[PDB]
């Protein structure tokens, strides 16, 4: 009910670019997204997730 | 220290000289010699408005400062937007420029009319207000920085102009001081 209330959208278009926004928001937007997935971009560089 | 004319003459110039210091200070960008892009990484150096590109490609590429970046700021809280804000503006060196310009006004007036004494007092309020006004825009500049490097002629040239202020206020509290001192001993007799 957040999600759906939110303004600007907070839904991305794809896995790649919601990873761009989670690194060019500063901690300020969060992804919710498989584990797999989620360990697999954390152990990339710049390693910053 | 002694006398009055050389009293007059020296809070004058000192007074003269602060100003110019702390104009120039204002109006030239040698203020931060650091790394940066001036339109690569390359060395630059920077002022309050603008900061010019130093021995890089396209030399001379007096670039304004991008006191408040686009593409995904990332935003800021009330405290850090005021910070840049005032940094941006730079409001207290120019406050410190014109209580300066106030300062060697009321100074130059005092010539006329020297039977009121309350504006020594007043001048020497305004530069020892200028003084501060220096240390604060100082303060704030270099927060802002910190948010390999060095500080230009003109940084240094604001410090010498706060100092001289500060001297030249402290002066004129003396000839305050001394006219009310007189004033004193010319009533008592």
């Amino acid at each position: 009910t957040y999600m759906r209330s939110a303004e600007p959208s907070v839904f991305v278009r794809t896995t790649a670019e919601g990873v761009a926004r989670v690194r060019k928001s500063k901690g300020k937007y969060a992804y919710l997204l498989e584990s797999t997935m989620n360990e697999y971009i954390e152990q990339r560089k710049p390693c910053d997730t | 220290l002694f006398d009055r004319g050389v009293q007059m003459l020296l809070t004058t110039v000192g007074a003269f000289a602060a100003f110019s210091l702390m104009t120039i200070a204002v109006g030239t960008d040698y203020w931060l010699y650091s790394r940066g892009v001036c339109k690569e990484e390359v060395m630059t150096h920077s002022g309050l408005w603008r900061t010019c590109c130093l021995e890089g490609n396209f030399k001379g590429l007096c670039k304004q400062i991008d006191h408040f970046p686009e593409d995904a700021d990332y935003e800021a809280d009330t405290a850090e937007y005021f910070l840049r804000a005032v940094r941006a503006s730079s409001i207290f060196p120019i406050l410190s420029v014109i209580l300066l310009f106030m300062g060697g006004l009321c100074i130059a007036a005092s010539e006329f009319y020297k039977t009121r004494h309350n504006i020594i007092l007043s001048a020497g309020i305004f530069f020892v207000s200028a003084g501060l006004s220096n240390i604060i825009g100082i303060i704030v500049y270099i927060s802002a920085n910190a948010g390999s490097y060095s500080y230009g002629w003109s940084f240094y040239f604001g410090a010498l102009s706060f100092i001289i202020a500060e001297m030249v206020g402290v002066l004129a509290v003396h000839m305050f001081i001394d006219r009310h001192k007189q004033l004193r001993a010319t009533a008592r007799a």
